[PDB]
């Protein structure tokens, strides 16, 4: 049995921290939602 | 509890309390990810919440009604992943997203690596609106995670 907490509101934070590239990868979506490299 | 929000999905199967995943509430419905909770239904203290819609293939599932979230990456801009990691504290994480080639169109992708039980947690837009949930991706050359920005319709 699993249950749920609240954790937040939902707002854009002004002070976050920015990180992360942006790369483009060619890719296949399978029947069962399992993303694969193509 | 429904106030619109993020929410932890817990469970108590297997040691202590575990954060199995994440989603966000808003509209009276529920909307995570089908592999945290494989569509099984969930509580929020007196109450029950039981699965409205679901797609395996999408990896999306809702609960107490129909799918709510309907506002996309324009593209251009960053966005923040809203990321409530097991044991800690919700954190913004602003990134440019990138590019998932499909057959079907290009998805937004987070290249943001986080535990696994953060799956579900939004990704915003700069006006606040959620674009999607974070957690069904792939593993690159480099070993760390890339993540769809993945929408319901
Ligand atoms: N792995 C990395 N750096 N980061 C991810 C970030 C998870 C964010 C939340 N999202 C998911 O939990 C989803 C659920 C399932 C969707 C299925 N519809 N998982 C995934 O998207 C991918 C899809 C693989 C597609 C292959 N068919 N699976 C994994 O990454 C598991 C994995 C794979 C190789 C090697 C490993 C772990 C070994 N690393 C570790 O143990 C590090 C601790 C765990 N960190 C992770 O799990």
């Amino acid at each position: 049995d699993m249950y749920i907490e609240r954790a937040g509101d939902i707002t854009w934070e002004k002070d976050a921290e920015v990180t992360g590239n942006s790369p483009r990868l060619d890719v296949a979506l399978d029947e069962s939602g399992d993303f694969s490299l193509v | 509890e429904t106030t619109d929000g993020v929410y932890r999905v817990m469970t108590r199967r297997l040691l202590g309390s575990t954060q199995v995943g994440v989603g966000v509430m808003q509209e009276g419905v529920f909307h995570t990810m089908w592999h945290v909770t494989k569509g099984a239904a969930l509580r929020s203290g007196e109450g029950r919440l039981d699965p409205y819609w679901g797609d395996v293939k999408q990896d999306l599932v809702s609960y107490c009604g129909p799918w709510k979230l309907d506002a996309a990456w324009d593209g251009l801009s960053e966005v923040q992943l809203l990321a409530v990691p097991p044991g800690e504290r919700a954190k913004n994480i602003q990134t440019l997203p990138g590019i998932f080639k499909t057959k079907d169109g290009d998805i937004g992708a987070v290249a943001l690596d986080y535990p696994a039980g953060t799956s579900g947690s939004p990704i915003l837009d700069k006006c606040g609106r959620v674009i999607g949930l974070y957690g069904n991706g792939v593993v690159i050359k480099n070993g760390s995670y890339v993540s769809a920005i993945t929408q319901g319709k």
